């Protein structure tokens, strides 16, 4: 399973360009896709989302109309067409995949990344800590607080926990506050009360060192946490 | 809406799945289903080669018409439990070997092979599931009968028989006898054809037969009846 | 003379209306409510029942017009005329479309099994509906209510300039309303006989009987109206003129209306009620 | 073969004939005891209110 | 002497029969004569699952009692969600002739099979996102009538070759083979203990086999015709058998005898499927006369009728939490009842 995304480079301001994301090793048709970009020094932020069969093509509020995204199912590719770049658009674009059914793990796999440089009522996510000293082998609790109740009458609360090793793509940790991502050690766990949710690390390791992000998946404009960084 | 983003996306996945299911159902409906029964060594394999585990499945298209032929010769189980799964087939191909009336069943000489053939035919033609389903009944080993009749008169298998030893009279006798096993004449039909290894129009006979069945089915559906 | 016949055809109107409403409602209930719209012919039959009922609103208002002066109003008068005319064109195109469908089913099955789907049937029936509405609109705008001899009459009002249009629109129901589609009806239904004659079925005799019954009955209650309308148009444009002939033509218009819209009752029975499937469904419903 | 088949069948019934069997009253008592132990828990036997029933 | 062997078999049969006669002083009906009846019970069509185009032959409920799996001759094994009638999965089958479907207790795997004589084990949860044939288990010389997962590695398959089998999935071989059942085995049911299981066959009898030792301990007779469905009492020492003679026969494992029969003069068709509730008070049986029947277990009275399927009811199931009863009939609709 790979998500190779190509393009990037330095572009004159106001330019237009297409970012590419070539996928292999899985049924690209059955998996919806997302483009999620990261500023050089800030956290991740949602950009675009396209469902399976191209039924829905959603974009974040700040970037609607200016951005477009399409998919080539016969060739298993994803393209993000880009118009009139600004200094705010200088970022690191990540290609993310998702699937939606009961028991599925959205945002499970993330891409390697592409760099793009440009010359000169939404749910609020708060990670109040933003810096915590860590000592290996000791349990750390990192709490993310949302503006509105992430619980839904269906019985689900929609919070996602992502770990970013340095110089590495984000990795899913917990979905729906309590479901451990497949392939992730049990040292991480989650627990929340519908307004604030904590990720608990039992025994810290070197792999645990990184930056953690919290997502909500209730309203379509996805909002990200600031990022809690681990310093040993 | 009162549905989350993930709930809506799951509903969209379900919509895609229903669309694919409808497409596959249309594709299956375009297809013509034949259930092939051969009483022992009744030319089943030979005709199978000509037109080209428990069940043997074959698919072939002739003049833009698709055919799925299901052979159940190797089942060797209680037919009452798995013969109803074939309710709804376009037609039943039934192979009878004419050369078998001199030969006897492997389970002692007590029953003739033709006798077993007609009990099996009486079972399947009159089965409750195949009430309205047509039968294309193939008379195989025509050359063997033609060469071999003069040695043994047909009266041994049919004591009531009184006729010449020529091919035509004997074949007419057997065809009439097999068509006589049909308890219920009005609903269904029986198509008889004699085949050898040389002929290449046996599958054409199958096509005309299933075309008749298709026309009858639509006549029932279209209101002409 | 015409008054006694008018009372007789009013009693016939009452019986005709109740029977047609009951038959169309029962066919609709069986096809969509009690059972499923499985086949393309099932869709076609249900839509033909809707077309029939769309025609059967008309006769209560027409009966009231015949018995008494119009009191509904000009807009209601146009609505009544529209109901009548959409029933008309819908009958044309639906009978012809089912004719084509049966031709495909019986003659070219190797193509029918693939062309005949729910989507194709929906597209054809839809196109029939829009064509009927677009044909109705020009006669929708024509109808007007006028007071003659103290009696209010809702009728298709034509001026001297519109008199030529009256000839064209009356002929349009002949040359385009019936002549073009009944060429297809003729070609398909006799062709069903030739293929069915060259066939081996136990059901071929019953099917021959039913197809002959349909093809004769459609003519019986469908051609006299068109030929009488054509003759009336000829009289209006004065090639064949006679005052006593004109009175006989008015009487013939009344009786040919009777003949034409007895179809709203007879067509459902011959197109749905006869046949094994509908009797089976009726028996199942009675069992329920 | 056939004689050996009969022999094996005979040893089969011989093995099956040695099973201890308890009084049928004890059997019915056990059945009714399990029936009474979980009578309240079963949703079909005792109708549930619509609030906690998910299939609404 | 072969006649001597037959005589010994007859003597053993007499010994078994009179052992049962001595071990049965009374019957069930007199014992439960004082208890209050269930009374009239009705279950509505809460959900109707669509999308199947051929006759439904088998159903199975997931462990959580949210997901379910449905099999039909259209070659589609469809995994559905109950409350939201969504198709979480739809698997095209190689062999459209399917009569058995199974949901693994861990929910990771699903089993299918039929006239193909092969049991297909399907891995739902994979990185690729597509359900794949995890393993193809072969070896039965007849059609696979039913198959239940012992766990993610061990599976039991009953077949029409007059045999049951216990297969190890990862190796792909059949570790154990249960033989001695004259007819074609039509159904099997694992106990909650998951080591002993009862299987009924076409020879009008059932046998309780053990998974570990691999030999039948108790053989139960009583029916006049074939046995189509078998199920275990929720506790474990009793089991119910649905047969072609319009009677449901409930037996106890310890008493080794027929504890009760269920029949009424109206029903004449066979019983396609049988099931039990959570408490064991209710026995649900689908028949060929198009309607499921709910019987009281302690009193042979019929508790009610679940009607609403326009064709033969071919499979039944009860949710593990016991909340819902799913009936899948040949009319290509599965209905959930509550």
């Amino acid at each position: 399973v790979q998500l190779v995304e190509s393009g990037g480079g330095l572009v004159q301001p106001g330019g237009s360009r297409k970012l590419s994301c070539s996928a292999s090793g899985f049924a690209f048709s059955s998996f919806g896709m997302h483009w999620v970009r990261q500023a050089p020094e800030k956290g991740l932020e949602w950009v675009a989302y396209i469902s399976s069969g191209s039924g829905t093509i959603y974009y974040a509020d700040t970037v609607k109309g200016r951005f477009t995204i399409s998919r080539d199912d016969p060739k298993n590719t994803l393209f993000l067409q880009m118009t009139s770049l600004r200094s705010e658009d200088t970022a690191m674009y990540y290609c993310v995949r998702s699937i939606y059914y009961y028991g599925s793990s959205p945002f499970d796999f993330w891409g390697q990344g592409t760099t793009l440089t440009v010359s000169s009522s939404d749910i609020v996510m708060t990670q109040a800590t933003s810096s915590v000293p860590v000592t290996p082998g000791e349990s750390v609790s990192i709490s993310c607080r949302s503006s509105k109740s992430l619980l839904h009458s269906n019985g689900n609360t929609y919070l996602y926990w992502f770990l970013q090793r340095p110089g590495q793509s984000p990795q899913l940790l917990i979905y729906r506050m309590s479901n451990l991502a497949s392939g992730v050690p049990d040292r991480f766990s989650g627990s929340g009360s519908g307004t604030a949710f904590t990720l608990t690390i039992s025994r810290l390791e070197a792999e645990d060192v990184g930056v953690y992000y919290c997502m909500q998946h209730l309203e379509y404009p996805l909002t990200f946490g600031a990022g809690t960084k681990l310093e040993l | 809406c009162t549905l989350s983003a993930e709930d809506k996306a799951a509903v969209e996945r379900s919509k895609m799945i229903d669309r694919n299911l409808r497409e596959d159902g249309e594709k299956a409906a375009r297809e013509v289903k034949l259930l092939l029964l051969g009483a022992g060594e009744s030319g089943k394999n030979t005709i199978v080669k000509q037109m080209k585990t428990g069940i043997v499945e074959t698919h072939f298209t002739f003049k833009d018409l698709h055919f799925k032929m299901f052979d159940v010769g190797a089942q060797r189980s209680e037919r009452k439990k798995w013969i109803h799964c074939f309710e709804g087939v376009t037609a039943i191909i039934f192979c009878v070997a004419l050369s078998d009336y001199d030969l006897v069943l492997a389970e002692d000489e007590e029953m003739n092979r033709m006798h077993e053939s007609m009990k099996l035919f009486d079972s399947i033609c009159n089965n409750k599931w195949f009430t309205d389903t047509s039968i294309i009944l193939f008379l195989n080993k025509k050359d063997l009968f033609e060469e071999k009749i003069k040695k043994s008169p047909l009266t041994i298998c049919y004591p009531e028989y009184a006729g010449s030893n020529t091919y035509e009279e004997a074949a007419a006798y057997i065809q009439c006898q097999f068509e006589d096993l049909n308890k219920r004449k009005d609903t269904k039909e029986i198509y008889t054809h004699f085949t050898c290894s040389t002929d290449t129009k046996n599958v054409q006979f199958v096509f005309d037969a299933v075309t008749d069945v298709i026309i009858k089915n639509n006549l029932k559906d279209c209101g002409l009846f | 003379i015409q008054t006694n016949g008018k009372l007789l055809l009013a009693v016939f109107y009452c019986l005709l209306f109740v029977f047609s409403l009951l038959g169309n409602s029962l066919v609709i209930l069986v096809l969509v409510v009690c059972k499923k719209l499985r086949s393309i012919t099932d869709v076609y039959l249900l839509n033909l029942a809707l077309s029939d009922l769309l025609f059967v609103f008309s006769f209560p208002f027409q009966t009231y017009y015949l018995l008494d002066q119009w009191v509904f109003g000009t807009v209601m008068c146009k609505v009544v005329s529209g109901f009548y005319y959409i029933g008309f064109y819908s009958s044309m195109f639906f009978i012809t479309l089912m004719s084509v469908d049966r031709y495909l089913a019986v003659v070219h099955a190797v193509y029918a099994l693939k062309v005949r789907t729910i989507r194709m049937g929906t597209t054809l029936c839809l196109a029939v509906w829009l064509t009927a509405i677009m044909a109705t609109i020009p006669l929708l705008v024509f109808y007007q209510v006028a007071s003659e001899d103290g009696v209010l009459q809702c009728y298709s009002f034509y001026n001297q300039q519109t008199l030529k249009w009256k000839i064209f629109t009356n002929f349009k129901m002949n040359i385009l309303g019936l002549l073009i589609p009944f060429t297809i009806f003729m070609f398909c239904y006799i062709k069903i006989l030739h293929q069915l004659k060259r066939c081996q079925n136990h059901n071929k005799t019953k099917a021959i009987r039913l197809v002959l019954i349909v093809v004769i009955a459609s003519l019986l209650f469908w051609v006299p109206f068109n030929v009488v309308l054509f003759l009336t148009s000829l009289h209006s444009m004065h090639i064949l003129d006679g005052c006593s002939i004109s009175q006989q033509l008015t009487y013939a218009t009344h009786v040919t209306e009777i003949i034409s819209f007895t179809h709203c009752c007879v067509n459902p029975v011959i197109y749905a009620f006869v046949g094994e499937k509908f009797k089976k469904h009726l028996s199942e419903i009675f069992q329920k | 073969a056939s004689i050996a088949q009969a022999r094996k069948l005979v040893e089969q019934l011989k093995m099956e004939a040695n099973i201890d069997r308890i009084k049928v009253s004890k059997a019915a008592a056990d059945l009714m005891a399990y029936c009474e132990a979980h009578a309240k828990e079963d949703p079909l036997l005792t109708p549930v209110p619509a609030s906690e029933n998910p299939f609404r | 002497e072969l006649d001597q062997l037959r005589q010994e078999a007859e003597q053993l049969k007499n010994q078994i029969r009179d052992a049962r006669k001595a071990c049965a002083d009374a019957t069930l009906s007199q014992i439960t004569n004082n208890i209050d009846p269930v009374g009239r019970i009705q279950m509505r069509t809460r959900r109707t699952l669509r999308g199947h185009l051929a006759k439904i032959y088998a159903m199975h409920w997931g462990t959580d009692s949210r997901l379910l799996v449905s099999a039909s001759q259209d070659g589609k094994l469809i995994i559905w969600d109950s409350y939201t009638t969504n198709k979480v999965h739809a698997i095209p089958l190689r062999s459209s002739w399917v009569m058995t479907c199974a949901y693994a207790p861990s929910g990771n795997y699903v089993a299918c099979g039929g006239l193909d004589n092969i049991c297909s084990i399907y891995n739902l949860k994979t990185r690729e996102g597509n359900v794949r044939v995890s393993r193809e288990l072969a070896g039965h010389t007849g059609y696979l009538s039913c198959c239940r997962f012992l766990d993610d590695n061990q599976i039991v398959t009953s077949s029409g070759d007059t045999t049951c089998a216990l297969w190890d999935i990862e190796t792909g071989q059949q570790t154990t083979t249960f033989t001695g059942h004259t007819g074609d085995v039509m159904s099997l049911s694992l106990a909650p203990d998951t080591r002993l299981f009862v299987s009924g066959a076409c020879d009008a009898s059932a046998k309780l086999w053990d998974v570990r030792e691999g030999m039948c301990r108790q053989t139960f007779t009583g029916h006049e015709s074939d046995i189509n469905a078998i199920c275990f009492f929720p506790n474990g020492n009793a089991f119910a058998t649905g047969s072609d003679d319009a009677t449901c026969r409930l037996f106890d494992l310890r008493a080794d005898q027929e504890l009760m029969t269920y029949s009424h003069d109206n029903i004449i068709c066979g019983i396609t499927s049988v099931s039990f509730s959570k408490s064991g008070r209710l026995l649900l049986a689908g028949y060929d006369d198009f309607n499921c029947n709910v019987w009281d277990a302690l009193k042979a009275d019929r508790a009610g009728v679940l009607a609403g399927h326009d064709n033969r009811v071919s499979c039944l199931g009860v949710t593990d939490d016991g909340m819902a009863v799913a009936t899948g009939s040949w009319d290509s609709f599965l209905k959930i009842w509550n």
